[PDB]
């Protein structure tokens, strides 16, 4: 066993598994207590192993929120970090609202963020949403594109919907068996 | 409000750098008024105060040229961020 | 052979090149030179291209 | 171990064909199966030699091997349903070979498959083919404009269009593709930023005329 | 065995590997506990392998963020780096969040910056977005620039659909098979 | 130590032609199988002689070695899809060789590639080399002018094109030099920014753009 | 064996040996620990070597970026060092955006630097870039000048397609085969 | 050891060619691996006497004694694809030399060459030479301008082109020298900006540039 | 045996032995420790390499930059040492972006300084550039003048074609062989 990764976590670890799985590679997860998880695949499988964690960008990065940039611990608060700390989880709470509708898997949800629009004496602009999913197959997608757009409507001040844009699809083919040990 | 907020904390780090060097150069032959006398003490109060005096002069004697064009520059740099 | 070239002119020193072709001096006046023009031009037909610059870009003139 | 065991549990979805040149071709189906039965011979539990072959890369293959040996062609889609029998869509008001040039072609396609045990030629209409792709774009209800011209047509969708159009067009596109290939009849799907969706006129002294297709779009005041 | 990089990283030395084993290379990883890793190659393919690590400039260089010149840890704060900060978290949300739909591999986001429009007396400018992509072979990628555009288009104030640009093209080769031990 | 086993494990991609000249022809189809294969023997775990060949760059050797020997000739391609038997594309409206120099040419092609066993002169049309590339850019909606003249055209692609149009321009390009090569037909994509967004103008025979309220701009046709 | 370089860096010695593996002399990295790297040539290539040491400039210098200039770690800092940062940030986020596209080895880009707009009441000027690329050879790099150039236009405020100039190459050819020790 | 196991592992990028005047002639390919064989010869490592040739320096050594003992010679171009019989071109509408003459200026030049075998004169003809390259400039849509003159004509490729014109004429000029040579038709790719960059002028023959509103200046007729 | 320069540095040593190896001399390199280094020639090549170090100004100054002469160390900054240490980064970085096009050995640009604008009331001037090269022989050097120019040009706000001059140059003959020791 040639080892690839180590000192990765939990929630990165069972990203590189599942994908390597997919691909007829198999590997295996150490557990190294104190230092973190590692990953190691054969050696046949070693130089294609390597190919798809430099196409995948293999480990996952952490996913960024706009309210990390404007830490609540912070001495100034300006009203422009305040409406940057606002607005993010306003699109976090519509995403985990997105998620408990019939049939939605993953969802995310961009908010169009204005900044000078305050201190200026022009009044702010109008406000801009936009919505990915991910939805169960066997459901005629094409008329729940017309639940997000009234769902996501009227949950702010004054939008239409020619500024709602919501671009969602089916998920991909499951996979269930085993990838299968090399023999020679 | 950047030059509004940037010629505020270049007014008061100019007052940190300014007053900060007369102030340790009045402290150091202070403590070694002090110190000092710990054999053949004949301590009097009044007496490090002279050389204290002498001591801030001495410096501002030296730090006179360079005291004047740290303020001939912010001051004509004050000037042309409101005018143009 | 003869043209003028024009790169955002002022009606009076467009027109004042074309007063060697027309054989007489221009005079224009101070509302008529505030509109500007740009382009190649060539001056074979005067006479007809005074008529049609006039109306494209709306002018009254008397010889 | 022969091949159809060295795979997954499922014995279904690959199917192993014995050629002709000595040779064993593994039948996938899409891309993500055929890396998964390039990974078993990649890795190398085989003695003998394999192949894994598909549909669109075999399709790929034999149109390089045809616009060099037979040029000037018209032709459609060659179909793998039953890998060992293809059906190769010819056009019929396009071509003029006669039966005895047609059984050449249909021996020297059958040499370059050698999975295949022979290659049936039928000659599929041309006028079908574009009024099956008119119809199925008005069903959708979809703002289209039609460009006929000599071989071949060209159906362009602009306009500032919505989410339901985008998703309407994008799904009948590719399921005509797969049928018909884009060789004969080709779509034009481009996001512009007008709220007519294509079309345009102009208007003088007795109502609207409608504007020949042109390059420039005029933008929308709305 | 001849070395000719160590002290790597570990997402660096995953790299350079999958550099050197494209063009018919194998190296070998070597760890050694805090100094980092190593990475040798053998004798006769020595003088291809330094070839290679010149041409692709290896080993690469970390990844730059416009939030890594104005960080959070600051004592002061102009609003050019609170505007900036807020910026490059969009940037790198809008990636994060390409990632997600069905086909892409790779995403990469770039914003106009605007900076000095809420100081004088100008109007703000118009937004301009760019947009890289990598998309799994067997795609029709040509139909796929008006999602991506349309998924763009209302995530921000006001743009236009003459100002997204996106340019994404399909992935290599797959290489899967060993590269081959120098026989002598 | 046979050479098909000295490469990798997929005896597929390559293909060892024996040549005349006591030499073995490893014949490749792109650049990336290219270095794969020249790092083998380049390396020296092979004793006897070998050499890489590839589409391209025996495309442009023999042509080379043609605009010396054979100056003024007219043609478009060697096709290699056999590597026995090569296809060499030659024009027919725009020379006149007889067919005893058509076999002068037939040995003279033959005795530079010691891997092939005769080489297959074809002539071709020369309307048809420029109607397959007009009725393929007529069908991608784009917008062009064509620019005929003696011994070549030239297609000019100009305008402010967006992204779909940018890369149907290109795939059409890459799919029409494969065949053809770039030797009669050229084509040519430049693109500029537009300056009639915001204007107003008048199109037709006396046509003009207002920049302002107050400029006219008469551009020269 | 002569020394010729000494006390050397991990980057400078592969790029030492690259130039000199070029021109059929064969050079040998020894490493000294803390002290860096060493080159050592043979007897009868030390006359070429040091000439093409002179001639190619060896060994190289750090590469400069306009940010080293400008460190964030100071106190205060003014606008024009600020927006100077910003820049710099921008211009390395750009070269290493474009390394990503399809046949691009390396890329360098430029930009202009307006640092006088805000001093004066003259409206700020456009801005220019200027980028270099190196191809894989094997294809027809005439056509891959538009690409970079619509990617770079809609990337910032407002550029023209006349303000920026692509100046690209193909690479040279390959460095494959040993060097040779002369006999003696 | 010989001179062919004392170069790389690539027994093919070099050519060793057995001169008569008792010497070694190795025939590199351009300048990377002319100094690849010059490295070799000159630390030493070979006992008789070799050297090194190319094509461009053997054109440039033997046009030097073209300009001595051959003056006021129109030719264009020594081609070497076979070292052992060059083709020498020379110009058949501007030479006034006999069947004799011709003979005397190969065995002259002959023996300045001692590894080739017998010089091949061919004459080629004026008019296609300066046909194939404009019929060349004009294909890759570039502005020209031609000035034919006794002994030569000359290609002016000015003003302010953009970055694809300068790629797609670097690519002519360099594919057109290597095979005629630059003696005879010679192109200046001069990129420089507008002339009278902002100034309105009133050109041909009684010309004047308006330095302003209110300024006149009257140099050479514009 | 007789010495003529010690205490030196490294990279004056190799230009010391680069001079005098092109003119039949045979010079010695001596490491010294912390010292230094020290050419040594032989007795007959004394009275030779004592003209050559007289004639060529040898050992070799430092090169100068100008960001050397403001140093970052001033706790106040006039904007007259920030724009030149602004352009002493720029002039520096276009010249390491010239050594990496196709065929350039060495090159070396220089910005015309305008500093009293920024600060008086006077409108600013033009900006000139000057670059020198040496290329690879074999070159078509009047043809490879109107890339620079090309390259040059938009890396700045407004240039024009006639402000801008390129004197480049090939490299000189090639020096392989060695001295030869006097014999007597």
């Amino acid at each position: 066993d040639k080892d690839l990764l180590k000192g990765l976590d939990q929630e990165q670890a069972n990203e590189v598994i599942a994908v390597l799985q997919m691909h007829n590679i198999e590997a295996n997860k150490i557990d190294s207590g104190k230092l973190g998880y590692s990953i190691t695949v054969a050696e046949p499988d070693f130089t294609a192993a390597v190919y798809w964690i430099k196409t995948y960008q293999l480990p996952p990065r952490p996913r960024v929120e706009i309210a990390q940039m404007f830490p609540a611990d912070s001495l100034v608060s300006s009203p422009r970090a305040e409406k940057a700390r606002l607005y993010s989880a306003i699109e976090q709470r519509l995403e985990q609202s997105l998620q408990t509708m019939e049939g939605v898997l993953s969802a995310r949800v961009h908010i169009s963020y204005d900044i000078d629009a305050g201190e200026n004496g022009r009044p702010p602009k109008p406000v801009h949403l936009s919505a990915l999913a991910v939805y169960e197959r066997g459901s005629p997608l094409a008329h729940q594109i017309s639940d997000i757009k009234r769902f996501l409507k009227n949950s702010f001040a004054d939008v239409d919907y020619d500024n709602i844009s919501v671009v969602l699809s089916e998920r991909s083919d499951a996979q269930l068996q085993a990838p299968g040990t090399p023999v020679k | 409000m950047d030059d509004l907020v940037f010629a505020g904390n270049k007014a008061l780090y100019l007052v940190l750098i300014l007053s900060g060097w007369p102030t340790i150069v009045a402290t150091i032959i202070g403590l070694l008024v002090g110190l000092f006398q710990t054999v053949t003490q004949l301590q009097e109060q009044t007496l490090p105060f002279g050389i204290k005096l002498l001591g801030v002069c001495l410096c501002l004697f030296l730090l006179s040229g360079w005291y004047g064009e740290v303020l001939l520059s912010y001051g004509r740099q004050v000037i042309f961020l409101a005018l143009a | 052979g003869s043209g003028f070239v024009a790169k955002d002119d002022s009606l009076r020193t467009f027109f004042d090149a074309m007063a060697l072709q027309l054989k007489e001096p221009v005079i224009v006046s101070k509302m008529a030179a505030r509109k500007k023009i740009t382009g190649n031009f060539e001056f074979h037909d005067p006479n007809a291209l005074l008529e049609k610059l006039s109306l494209q870009l709306g002018l009254i003139w008397y010889f | 171990a022969e091949l159809d065991s060295l795979l997954g549990q499922e014995k279904e979805r690959f199917q192993v064909l014995p050629g002709r040149d000595k040779m064993l071709y593994v039948a996938a189906q899409n891309e993500r199966d055929t890396l998964w039965a390039r990974q078993v011979l990649a890795r190398g539990d085989y003695d003998k030699n394999a192949r894994v072959i598909n549909e669109n890369e075999e399709n790929k293959r034999i149109s390089i091997w045809l616009d060099t040996y037979y040029p000037q062609l018209a032709y459609y889609r060659i179909h793998f349903d039953e890998p060992r029998k293809p059906v190769f869509w010819l056009s019929r008001q396009r071509n003029t070979m006669s039966k005895k040039e047609l059984e050449v072609l249909s021996q020297k396609l059958r040499a370059l498959m050698p999975y295949a045990d022979s290659v049936n030629i039928t000659l599929m209409d041309d006028v079908t083919a574009a009024g099956q792709a008119e119809a199925g774009l008005k069903q959708q209800a979809l703002p289209y404009s039609r460009r006929n011209h000599k071989g071949g047509v060209t159906f362009v969708i602009q306009g500032a269009l919505d989410d339901v159009e985008i998703l309407r067009a994008r799904q009948f596109v590719d399921s005509y593709y797969r049928t018909w290939g884009g060789r004969y009849v080709q779509f034009a799907i481009e996001l512009k930023d007008d709220w007519l969706k294509g079309r345009s006129f102009q208007y003088g002294a007795e109502g609207y005329i409608k504007m020949s297709p042109g390059h420039w779009y005029f933008p929308s005041p709305l």
